[PDB]
């Protein structure tokens, strides 16, 4: 049952580290409804930029 | 005795060692979803 824990809390911690990377993405999101932080990303949408 | 001596002493830097290869698992497991997202949306904007 501990190892199954293991294997269950790893697979929530994952699951967690995979919750709190979509997190760190929306915090980005909502504070990102201002000007863009970085504009070298805005040269990524074209192949020509 | 010989035996519970080493086990424990195995135990103990295997459990450093199940620690340490718990980390290294997490860390190959974001390279994982990050490549494997990366694929399919490349996939997806080329094929359109």
């Amino acid at each position: 049952e501990i190892r199954d824990l293991i294997s269950e809390i790893d697979a929530k911690a994952n699951a967690i580290n995979h919750e709190m990377r979509s997190i760190q993405r929306q915090a980005e999101s909502k504070t990102k409804s201002l000007t863009t932080t970085d504009k070298i990303g805005i040269l990524n949408q074209d192949q020509d930029l | 005795g010989g035996d519970k001596d080493q086990m424990r002493q195995e135990l103990e830097q295997l459990e450093k060692a199940n620690e340490k290869l718990r980390e290294v698992n997490n860390s190959l497991v974001v390279s994982a979803q990050d490549v494997k997202n990366e694929e399919r949306d490349i996939q997806h904007e080329r094929e359109s």
